[PDB]
DNA sequence: TCGTGCTGAGTGATATCTGCTTTGGGTGGGTGGGTGGGTTGAGGCAAT
DNA sequence: GCAGATATCACTCAGCACGA
């Protein structure tokens, strides 16, 4: 389902959504089971949660002991779980006439805690539900308008010894550096050289950890200058999708601060912190 | 410019010239100093008084203090030839005072 | 509380009602068969056409036994006959024809044990709007009905935010304006539903105010006799909720008197008219215009001072071909056959994008239009930018503050770097329209590379580290700064973009303003005609029409032809040829022009423009052969003159 | 608290007080006051805020100072003394002593049914080199004018001048505060340091003589306040920021240049001397309270207007200057820059009924009028007076032979190559650069160091 | 209660007044002098500025296209030359106008421009001159002092006519049809004759090309003018406040509510239109025929609402020979010929006539030429 | 062997009572309203 | 007029000792 077709009907049914995490909160303990000891006779007993409610007694449950109201919550023998709220930004192409694209709250407990990082495409499975919200702090009042939320169950991220046999049976092959650098960017045509070099970038040198003076690191950077029309900027391209991690920034639309990193504020937090940059 | 904890209305703080009154005021590396900043110090070189408007605490404050500058001429060395105008970068109004 | 004696009576009303319902005849009764489609479960919104109630009533008045004034009293006061309305379909509402599911029914097995407990303990129920599914909407009156039957119609007049006051509360009137802000859809619940975990009962409980105070004991009966204070919860699985929208509507330009501001007026949308208010849209929006008391505490230290809203209850939408759809871009402007041809071409934006394993291939079609001020460019240019259903007028410059590509600004109130997108942003799937192309700074002289390399805008600045989608043509013009060109000097010599720009252009013109007398003399004959009857002095052609126009360029622009072996030949065998030529022409420091394989995709992109205009598949050897045409005649015409 | 008793390194302390019934609107801001009142705190760990109950006002601020005053104005020599009173303590500069009196007389106010009220105030320029008691003039007129403001240039901005619109704190609505104009309303503002000023505050204050109302009326809100004020400026001097149109507001100009007499660097030094190791005030001279007083009541008493035979000849003057410059026109190609302008000839009335007003008569005669032409003639004319085009015509034309389009060069490089040549000065240099840099045809880049080409 | 602190309805004998004038075959000169009658010279700027507020027709095509119709003057001259009372009297005489001067536009900005507040950054969309300006007129102020941003934001209105906000989460079109006049002084301080007036100016072609018509004028010195505006500046000094002793310290009665047409001649105020019916000869005593401010405010609102000319092809064969006498002999470019077909049409509706006829082709050629060269 | 009238004890429901603001800040708004108040200054970064 | 925290009074129940 759209971030923008949950009608009312659709409460309390499970939905399948898809969209880009913009912002998780820290964990948050969510009570379980609740401890409570008497005062008196310093009898300790274990009551559950119900609905948000913790089932506390009226006296204590020994019969020799039955002072009311003497009962008290240890808050830290409580049994507790694990809970966390995510804002969830629908994908950008389902914005039908270019406004501001709409966010929907989320949250998730125990394995699915720290599994969303910030700005990544997920899909997620859960209950659509709906809660109120209180009109002040100090009453039970209600406001008629319900906040809505999705109660996640499922999340999703959007080497066998088979494939480690197979990628041997390739390195035996006596042309393998030839099959490698014509694979690497198939669409380019007679650039044999500026291919293999482009190749020995991505696998890289060797690392070597060096006590006694200073980590060397194997990191091979290339220079592709030329005449215009021939194919530097697909290059660029073919390489930027290949690998794992990498920024395509440009001349003149870059930084010299923007390259490495930006000193910032949090809002949330109010700290001092800072942004990574193209390089970082 | 402070606010009070205690009547919660806006006081003034006095500023370095002002601390320095009947008193010395020692300036070093005085050519590296902003335009702006060095505008600042015109009025106490003459006037002997520094006006504030911030927050609506308009008033003029005493400051009748004697100042020493160091610096040293402009493009590092001291050219024997050339006049003192061009050597240092300093406007020929402060040069007179 | 003094009564007092109104000249209305509700018992007349509701039996005229209900006697409206089963007898208008707009086939059996049109109402009927509407409330019988909902029974069905097939409609879940019935409007009432308030010219039905017209006609009705005429009807009645006609034969001689005459009735209350229906009409008038629904506008007067609209929030009452709701209620009635309602009432009165749900007295008449006809059992069900169609196989109802009755299987994921949680309100039928609710109210099936809640009837058969109820007998059972009667031996030895629930608010009639939490059963309701339907919304009841008004239709206003249409002024050709008010004027046919000589009434005067109040509800459909439109009205301005400025003209609504508080002498129209509580009536149904129309409001025309343009809406400037809309919510999320969020559930507004109706009837709460609560259960008591000692009796197994079910109590429900009305809302119809901003705030309401849940129920915590047991009010059945069951915990009446028996006196337990059993606790109520909330159930949401089993309550009643419907759709809730907040827009603002505000005052067009040409209602606002002079030396006032606009003004806005709240609308709340409920039911299944939800969603059908977008930002940024004219409408005539028919509601009740009601107050919004407040509770609490509130509602002491507010005062008399009444927060009002309009409930919405309809809305209303202010709502040789080469040769011949060439001499058609601009029919005023005069000369320029070929020029005209070549924006043809742009506006079709002729390409079948490929993309393979990853590579991808521009398909747009950038022309620039260099020469001397007083040719036909910039009205060419509105012309042409105009003709497109998307498209963007802008100045070297760029779009106010920000330039063309795009800019990171401080936030003037939260103080973060936000990133706002320039003009060509704004031009995204269509073609943005730059005049005075000279006038870039460094930063667009350097970025408009990459737009036209590749669709896209990367920034990495302070904070801002993403890249802006921009998938849009570039058409440019640019003039000398104080006279007229000099064809001896180089075109570098004139203007201050550097070479390289224009080597991306596919099609490069250089229109020249010769004085003659012989051209004048037509110049001016022709725009004479034009400014005497708004057409052509030609009869030769008859100009096509606009829309058809627009109709067949979006015809063209949905085709994708592909190409061949046959014409492929041919098409290397000219590149080939242009790149023999250039081998000769590199002595010129002003052949920026030099065949690169850019000429020969630019080709391909200009015989499928080509081959799109024909509405065919299949690119043939005529398409190639003009488009070599166009790219020859753009730069001989305008490098050797 | 008073100035005097503030002890040195501490700040000025403020105290809260009320007042009842036939005790407001006494006082005004800035003047002595003595109080008698009740010392009592109201609530607001456990401290209260202390305040006063005012119960008595006596300020510092008849018919017998009318009769001193009357026969005050008998004297025969009134003018003279007049003038001496300005600056006793600076020596030479007479003519702008006279100038300075007449600012501080003013001229009468014009107003007609129509709604065309022309100005009535009187501004002045003084523009000489450093050393030249510029500072000690502009204080003097302040602290002899009944109502003045003394205000520095860089010091202040164009929230301290004219007017700037802010919002209240307590109540968070946008409202107007006035400046130094404002606050000048119906008196005189001494301005210091006219250069240092910022473009966009000399432009205000453009606006605000010229209308003597600043028109400050948006924001939220939409309210006018009246500046009618006179403008005493002291500027450095310009060796155009200092365009000649803001010259031509000011009614009169003024170029202080000590001339390298023997004798007078004699005077000058015994005058100082005399200052430092040290009083007429016997027909002679006024103390700065009497003439305080002199010029409360001729600035309400009296507005003395032209006569018929005074504006005749004061027609026939500015004949007569629009002819000497004729004559002066001995060139037949080269074109006289002006003679003089609509806007100088009202400037050379109203300073005639400065005159008039400082003796009480009601009506200015010849004499009166050959005063304002003498003292006109040796400020502004001179002044103004104190080919070239055609020269510049060949600088701009080298300046863009030289440089192609997209080309750029340093400015100091351009200077090295024309202005140290000698082929053109430097006052040809930042005109033609500011024309051509106007037009679009150039850049100024690294702040005028490097110039870029932008187009023919 | 509240007791307070654009158009005239015409009655039957106004319009039968205006007929009666429109006959008159020397009606142009009359109206033209009409306006500023202070003003010494300059009387061809005053035939362009009636022509102005009176405008031409605009058309608009089936296509969407757009021909302007509204004519726009800048003035160019040494100081003291009267531009801020042509100003002043073009204001008094409009329907519509906003003296914005373009040294920093304190109050109303020149153009549109979004704001938001300090705190609660409250958007909102401020209309600046231009937009306030619909179907009317501007008068700009200083035209030399823009900067940069006001350059670019008038180019554009010009070009176009309409405005289109897309900042700030904004996106709307605000229509901006007007007339501009405007007054701009040189770069030197004074007009030099031996350069073009785009050189003693410091705008773009682009701004320049925009204002249809444009004016240079110098202050030249002649004796006998000296002595009359010498005289004519001094009697309103001696000139008083009528009420009180002369010369001394200066200080509605309902809510609900033929020397009218012509001005009974005063030495005073009309002055050098009398010079003008004289033809430059100060001894000539023709008092002329002027015309009230008020009346003519009628003429020109009757005019503009009622009169609506079409080109007609004996005007038509005279703007053509003209147009292309000027292209191809003694740069000119092809938009001067909107500018024939628009003063045609505005001095046709001077003659209350439906259809442009041969004179007022004549006429706005001749305005033409002199506009262009001296 | 046992039955019942008197008593102290303790909840349940109900009586008065205080409180009904509260608060500094822009993801609380301006159809909640200014008699409920909010009055910086240095340092970093884009534009040029 | 409305919700929440607090304290007041009145009514009814299980134990107790004696008398039947
Ligand atoms: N062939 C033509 N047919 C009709 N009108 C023409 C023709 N050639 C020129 N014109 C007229 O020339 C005038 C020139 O003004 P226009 O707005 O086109 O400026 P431009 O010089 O093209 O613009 P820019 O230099 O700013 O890009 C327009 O009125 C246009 O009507
Ligand atoms: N004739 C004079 N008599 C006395 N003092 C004089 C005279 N001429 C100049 N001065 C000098 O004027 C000084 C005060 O004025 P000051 O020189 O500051 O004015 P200024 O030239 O405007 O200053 P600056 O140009 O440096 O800003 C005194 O120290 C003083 O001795
Ligand atoms: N033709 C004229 N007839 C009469 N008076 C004239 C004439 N030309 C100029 N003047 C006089 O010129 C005086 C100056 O006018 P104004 O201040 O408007 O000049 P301006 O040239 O527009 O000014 P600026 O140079 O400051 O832009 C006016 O008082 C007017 O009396
Ligand atoms: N050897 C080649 N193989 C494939 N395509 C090529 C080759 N040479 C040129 N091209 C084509 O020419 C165009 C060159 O553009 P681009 O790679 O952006 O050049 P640059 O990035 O160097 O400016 C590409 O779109 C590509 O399709
Ligand atoms: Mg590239
Ligand atoms: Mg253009
Ligand atoms: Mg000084
Ligand atoms: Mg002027
Ligand atoms: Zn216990
Ligand atoms: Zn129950």
């Amino acid at each position: 389902k759209g971030m923008r077709e949950l009608n009312p009907n659709d409460i309390d049914k499970l939905i399948n959504l898809k969209g880009l995490v913009l912002r998780s909160t820290p964990v948050i303990p969510d009570m379980k089971v609740a401890f409570f000891k008497c005062n008196v006779c310093d009898h300790t007993m274990a009551v559950e949660i119900d609905r948000g409610v913790i089932q506390e007694p009226a006296r204590c449950e020994r019969i020799d002991c039955n002072e009311p109201n003497s009962m008290s919550l240890i808050h830290n023998r409580c049994s507790f779980a694990d809970k966390q709220v995510i804002k969830l930004q629908e994908t950008p192409d389902f914005v039908p006439d270019g406004q501001t694209p709409h966010s929907i709250s989320l949250c998730v407990y125990d394995e699915l805690v720290d599994s969303c990082r910030a700005g990544d495409r997920i899909e997620v499975t859960g209950t659509f539900r709906s809660i109120p919200i209180r009109a002040n702090s100090r009453q039970r009042v209600l406001k008629s308008l319900y906040k809505t939320y999705v109660d996640v169950v499922h999340v999703k991220k959007v080497i066998t010894d088979q494939d480690l046999a197979k990628i041997r049976e390739v390195a035996a092959r006596e042309d393998l550096y030839s099959l490698l650098a014509r694979s690497i960017a198939p669409s380019i045509y007679e650039l044999e050289d500026v291919k293999k070099g482009i190749l020995l970038q991505l696998f890289g040198g060797t690392n070597k950890t060096f006590t006694k003076g200073g980590r060397y690191r194997g990191d091979i950077n290339i220079l592709l200058c030329g005449d215009p029309s021939t194919s530097k900027s697909q290059i660029l391209q073919y390489v930027h999708k290949i690998t794992p991690r990498g920024v395509y920034t440009s001349g003149k639309g870059s930084s010299a601060v923007g390259l490495t990193a930006y000193i910032t504020r949090d809002v949330d937090t109010k700290q001092l912190v800072l942004e990574s940059g193209a390089l970082v | 410019v402070r606010k009070d904890p205690i009547t919660k209305e806006w006081t003034l703080e006095g500023g370095a010239l002002v601390l320095a009154d009947k008193g010395v005021c020692l300036i070093d590396e005085f050519d590296k100093m902003n335009d702006q900043d060095r505008t600042s110090i015109h009025e106490a070189m003459e006037q002997q008084s520094i006006s504030i408007s911030k927050a609506g605490i308009v008033t003029t404050l005493q400051a009748r203090c004697s100042i020493i500058a160091a610096a040293n001429p402009n493009g590092g060395r001291y050219n024997s030839t050339l006049p003192l105008a061009q050597n240092v970068s300093l406007t020929e109004p402060i040069l007179s005072r | 509380l003094p009564s007092i004696q109104l000249p209305v009576d509700y018992n007349n009303l509701f039996n005229e009602i209900t006697d409206f319902l089963v007898t208008f005849k707009q086939k059996g009764p049109k109402y009927m068969a509407m409330l019988q489609k909902v029974a069905n479960r097939e409609l879940n919104s019935v409007i009432i056409d308030l010219d039905d109630i017209l006609q009705y009533q005429n009807e009645k008045f006609l034969q001689g036994t005459q009735a209350d004034d229906l009409v008038s009293a629904i506008q007067q006061n609209a929030n009452h006959f709701t209620e009635l309305f309602c009432r009165a379909i749900d007295n008449n509402m006809p059992l069900p024809t169609k196989e109802i599911d009755y299987k994921d029914d949680v309100l039928d097995v609710i109210l099936n044990q809640r009837r058969l407990r109820n007998e059972r303990m009667l031996s030895d129920l629930f608010p009639p709007n939490l059963t309701r599914r339907y919304f009841l909407y008004f239709k206003p009156l249409s002024q050709n009905c008010a004027r046919r039957y000589r009434k005067k119609a109040i509800s459909s007049k439109p009205l301005s935010v400025r003209q609504i006051k508080g002498d129209f509360l509580g009536q149904l009137i129309t409001v025309r304006g343009i809406i400037t802000r809309v919510s999320d859809v969020k559930p507004a619940v109706e009837v709460i539903a609560y259960t008591c975990d000692q009796c197994g009962y079910e109590v429900f409980q009305e809302v119809n105010s901003r705030t309401f105070t849940p129920l915590s004991e047991c009010t059945s009966e069951e915990c009446s006799q028996n006196q337990t204070k059993g606790q109520l919860f909330m159930s949401t699985r089993a309550s009643k909720f419907s759709a809730f929208q907040e827009c603002k509507i505000q005052e067009l330009s040409q209602q606002v008197p002079v030396g006032h501001i606009p003004r806005s007026l709240n609308i709340h949308v409920n039911g299944t008219l939800v969603r059908s208010l977008s930002p940024g849209d004219i409408v005539d929006v028919t509601g009740i215009f009601l107050p919004a008391p407040y509770t609490g505490f509130k509602a002491l230290k507010a005062g008399l001072l009444t927060e009002t809203y309009l409930e919405a209850q309809f809305v209303r939408q202010h709502k040789d071909v080469y040769n011949r759809l060439a001499k058609s871009i601009a029919p005023e402007i005069y000369g320029n056959l070929d020029v005209k041809k070549a924006l043809l071409l742009l506006l079709v934006g002729g390409v079948d994008k490929r993309v393979g394993d990853g590579m991808k291939i521009r398909g747009d079609i950038n022309v620039c239009l260099m020469g001397d001020p007083g040719v036909a460019k910039s009205q060419l240019l509105k012309a042409i930018c105009k003709i497109s259903p998307r498209g963007v007028y802008t100045t070297g410059k760029g779009s106010s503050g920000v330039g063309l590509t795009a800019a990171v600004m401080k936030d003037p109130v939260t103080d973060e770097m936000i990133l706002e997108g320039g003009a060509l942003v704004l031009a995204d799937n269509g073609i943005c329209c730059i005049d005075e192309f000279d006038k870039m700074d460094e930063s667009d002289r350097t970025a408009i590379h990459e737009v036209m390399e590749q669709q896209t805008i990367s920034i990495s600045k302070a904070g801002i580290n993403t890249t802006l989608n921009a998938r849009t043509s570039i058409l440019a013009a640019a003039n000398p700064l104080y006279g007229r060109y000099n064809p001896r000097l180089s075109p570098l010599d004139n203007i201050n973009l550097p070479a390289a720009l224009l080597s991306r252009f596919d099609i490069l013109f250089l229109m020249l303003d010769i004085p003659s007398r012989d051209d004048d003399e037509k110049l001016a004959e022709h725009v004479t005609y034009v400014h005497m009857h708004n057409k052509q002095p030609d009869l030769d052609f008859t100009p096509v029409e606009p829309s058809k126009m627009r109709e067949y360029i979006a015809y063209a622009k949905t085709k994708r032809p592909v190409m061949s072996e046959a014409v492929n030949d041919y098409v290397v065998q000219a590149y080939i040829r242009l790149r023999q030529d250039s081998k000769r022409e590199m002595d010129s420091k002003f052949s920026f022009g030099q065949a690169t394989p850019r000429t020969l995709l630019g080709i391909i992109r200009l015989s499928q423009a080509l081959a799109k205009l024909r509405l065919a598949d299949m690119v043939d050897i005529d398409d190639v052969e003009e488009a070599l045409r166009l790219v020859r005649v753009s730069k001989e015409s305008l490098y050797q003159e | 608290e008073i100035p005097e008793l503030v002890p040195v390194g501490e700040m000025p302390r403020n105290l809260t007080m009320t007042c009842d019934r036939y005790l407001t609107n006494k006082v005004i801001p800035g003047t002595r006051v003595t109080i008698v009142g009740i010392y009592s705190i109201y609530n607001s760990v456990a401290i209260r805020t202390p305040y006063i109950k005012i119960l008595g006002i006596q300020s510092d601020v008849t018919e017998e100072e009318e009769e001193e005053f009357l026969q005050l104005s008998r004297n025969p020599k009134l003018y003279e003394i007049l003038t001496n009173s300005i600056a006793p303590s600076i020596f030479g500069n007479e003519d702008i002593k006279k100038a300075i009196v007449c600012l501080l007389m003013g001229g009468s106010k014009k107003i007609l049914p129509d709604g065309m009220r022309l100005r009535g105030d009187i501004n002045v320029l003084l523009l000489g080199d450093p050393g030249t008691a510029k500072s000690q003039l502009l204080k003097f007129v302040e602290k002899v004018s009944p109502i003045a403001v003394y205000t520095s240039g860089k010091g202040s901005s164009a929230a301290g001048l004219t007017a700037s619109v802010q919002r209240d704190p307590m109540t968070r609505e946008f409202y107007l505060e006035g400046g130094a104009m404002v606050l000048a309303d119906g008196g005189v503002v001494c301005i210091d340091e006219f250069d240092k000023m910022r473009d966009e505050d000399r432009v205000a204050i453009h606006e605000a003589m010229e209308q003597q109302t600043i028109s400050i009326a948006k924001a939220g809100i939409t309210t006018v306040l009246n500046s009618r004020t006179s403008v005493l400026a002291a500027a450095n001097p310009i060796y155009i920021d200092f365009q000649t149109t803001i010259l031509s507001r000011f009614d009169m100009i003024f170029i202080v240049k000590d001339d390298h007499n023997e004798e007078r660097d004699i005077s000058i030094a015994n005058h100082v001397i005399n200052i430092h190791t040290g009083q007429e005030e016997n027909g002679s001279e006024i103390s700065i309270e009497k003439m305080k007083r002199y010029i409360t009541y001729c600035r309400l008493k009296c507005a003395p207007r032209l006569s018929p035979q005074a504006a005749e000849k004061l027609s026939s003057n500015f004949v007569t200057i629009r002819k000497q410059l004729l004559i002066n026109e001995l060139e037949s190609t080269e074109r006289s820059s002006i003679p003089i302008t609509i806007r100088q000839l009202e400037a050379i009335i109203r300073i005639t009924e400065s005159l008039a007003k400082l003796e009480l008569s009601p009506i200015a005669q010849e004499r009166h009028v050959d005063e304002a032409i003498r003292l006109f003639q040796a400020s502004t004319m001179d002044a103004a007076s104190q080919t070239s085009l055609s020269e510049i015509r060949r600088f701009e034309q080298e300046l863009k032979r030289r440089l192609p389009i997209g080309w750029s060069t340093s400015y100091q490089t351009l200077r090295r190559e024309f202005v140290d040549t000698h082929r053109f000065s430097q006052l040809a240099l930042d005109k033609a650069l500011y024309a051509l840099e106007k037009h679009e045809t150039i850049q100024l880049r690294h702040q005028g160091q490097n110039i870029y080409r932008s187009g023919v | 209660t509240v007791y307070p602190l654009a158009r005239q309805m015409l009655t039957d004998f106004d319009i039968r007044n205006i007929n009666k004038l429109s006959k008159k075959k020397d009606i142009f000169d009359i109206l033209s002098q009409s306006l500023a009658p202070s003003i010494y010279g300059h009387d061809h700027i005053k035939k362009a500025i009636l022509l102005m507020l009176m405008g031409g027709v605009e058309k608009n095509l089936e296509n969407g296209s757009h021909l302007r119709g509204d004519i726009n003057i800048l003035m160019v001259g040494d100081p003291s030359t009267a531009k801020s009372q042509l100003l002043r009297f073009v204001l008094n005489t409009a329907s519509l106008a906003i003296a914005t001067t373009g040294r920093g536009s304190s109050g109303v900005g020149l153009t549109a421009a979004v704001t938001t507040d300090r705190e609660t950054g409250e958007r909102r969309l401020e209309a600046g001159a231009m937009v306030l300006a619909d179907r009317g007129v501007v008068c700009i102020d200083e035209f030399d002092k823009m900067t940069d941003v006001d350059r670019v934001a008038i180019h554009e209105v010009m070009e176009q006519q309409t405005v289109t906000i897309a900042k700030a989460g904004i996106h709307t079109t605000l229509n901006a049809r007007c007339s501009v006049i405007a007054a701009a002084n040189p770069v030197f301080g004074q007009y030099d004759v031996n350069r073009d007036p785009h050189q003693n100016i410091a705008l773009p072609d682009s701004l320049l090309s925009r204002f249809d018509l444009l004016f240079v004028v110098t202050d030249d010195i002649n004796e006998i003018r000296d002595r009359s505006i010498s005289e004519h500046v001094l009697r309103t000094h001696r000139y008083l406040p009528p009420g009180y002793l002369e010369g001394e310290p200066v200080r509605s009665l309902a809510v609900g509510e033929e020397d009218h047409v012509f001005e009974k001649f005063n030495p005073l105020l009309q002055a050098g239109a009398k010079l003008a019916k004289n033809k430059g000869n100060y001894n000539g005593t023709e008092i002329p025929k002027l015309v009230t401010i008020p009346f003519l405010r009628k003429y020109v609102q009757y005019a503009k609402e009622r009169v609506i000319p079409q080109l007609t092809q004996e005007a038509i064969n005279v703007i053509v020979k003209n147009y292309t006498d000027l292209r191809n002999d003694d740069p000119i470019t092809a938009r001067t010929l909107e500018t024939l077909i628009r003063l045609a049409t505005a001095h046709a509706k001077v003659r209350l006539s439906k259809t442009v006829n041969k004179v007022d082709a004549k006429v706005a050629a001749n305005l033409l030429r002199f506009a262009l060269l001296g």
